[PDB]
């Protein structure tokens, strides 16, 4: 017998808590680097290792631009969780 | 023996729900941009090999449907299946056009013992929605 | 910048 | 600037709103797992690799055993919560 | 370029808190076993090469002056941080001795901007405890 | 077997 509730990932853009930025010009933080670290690594990454890649280029790269002072040079980390129970490659 | 098995016939489905306008009555605004993310993202999961279907401006009825037909089909020559949320959020619940549902009822449907085809597959869930109003203010 |  | 809740990482023993075992013979099953796995290869894993041989060893080699039916062959799978930037080995 | 720098003098602390006895008011049954997961967990995190330190059948205000405590230390020479909560707990919430407290603002002491000398580092929790009284029934 |  094995869990029902294993073999579960959910790659969240941000923290509990937290907002979650989207350009509206280039798109979200999170789906921009999501799909730049796919582009060139989808294949010969294991998920976590592309997701890892992901939270770093969330982290550092982006910062928020907004008119109003409250929302202005804010940061987002995104969160993963995994219930998996093996290393997955799309390979 | 350490990876997740992926020699089937396809890599799996991938359900992406792009979520842009939103009823009056929900308070909620346009999310300008989610256009280009879902285009992206099916050029990106495509290319894994994922067989990509995108669903735009659904209810929580239909987001409810949508994954629990999923639930229900035949994934025996799949090795994976993906899902990608594209919406407003607040903590635990993601936004339909129509209100909020909650994400663990959408995911559930997906358990090992209500989706016998998936099961020691991976399932993933990949939600770019708020969670909750915070800011995060960083640090030098 | 906006915020979902 | 770098966010303030990056950097973390929480390995649960169970997922949210769940019990969690414990063997008052031989100790919790989460810790059970995490030592054997870490002995063998704490020094030559990822911390992703290593949490993940975890979640497979909980939910594989335990089975709940009570004289209480309702809590007989029951299963655990862990939860990693990760907002690491980084790949993650102790050497 | 994509590790954790770990050219440090130290690896880092690790805190092992070891919850067996609980007050009658809290409800909470003594958890036998819990030694023997702390004696495994000490002497595999010194193997490591952390310094390890037990604690043993805390309050839930000397959980919070701990890790408060040595959020503020100095970790300049440290690789990272981990910590080991084994207790009773329920959803979002760890057992003290003497009743509960969130497990957000037990880690929340070592937040970017509360913890300056882990910046960048990570920051270990290693928990065993309840989440909640659901039970898993599992499927063959 | 116990839970906590």
């Amino acid at each position: 017998k094995i869990p029902v509730e294993a073999d579960f990932l959910f790659a969240y853009s941000t923290v509990p808590g937290y907002y979650s930025w989207r350009s509206p010009g280039r798109g979200s933080w999170f789906v921009q680097a999501l799909c730049s670290i796919l582009e060139e690594h989808g294949k010969d990454l294991e998920i976590m290792q592309i997701l890892t890649r992901v939270n770093d280029r969330v982290a550092r790269h982006f910062e928020s631009q907004s008119d109003d002072p409250h929302f202005h040079e804010k940061k987002q980390i995104p969160c993963v969780v995994s219930m998996l129970t093996k290393e997955l490659y799309f390979s | 023996t350490y990876q997740y098995n992926m020699n089937f016939e396809k890599l799996g489905k991938c359900i992406i729900i792009n979520n842009k306008n939103f009823d009056k009555v929900t308070g909620m605004g346009v999310r300008n941009g989610t256009d280009k993310d879902a285009e992206a993202l099916f050029k990106c999961f495509r290319s894994l090999g994922f067989d990509v279907i995108v669903y735009n401006d659904c209810s929580c009825a239909k987001m409810q449907d949508l994954l629990k037909k999923a639930s229900e089909e035949d994934h025996t020559n799949a090795a994976c299946f993906a899902c990608i949320l594209l919406s407003h959020g607040e903590e635990n619940v993601i936004y339909g056009k129509d209100g909020v549902t909650p994400i663990k009822d959408l995911t559930a449907h997906f358990r090992g013992d209500r989706c016998k085809t998936l099961l020691e597959k991976p399932k993933l869930f990949f939600i770019q929605a708020c969670r909750g109003t915070e800011l995060d203010d960083g640090i030098q | 910048d906006e915020v979902x």
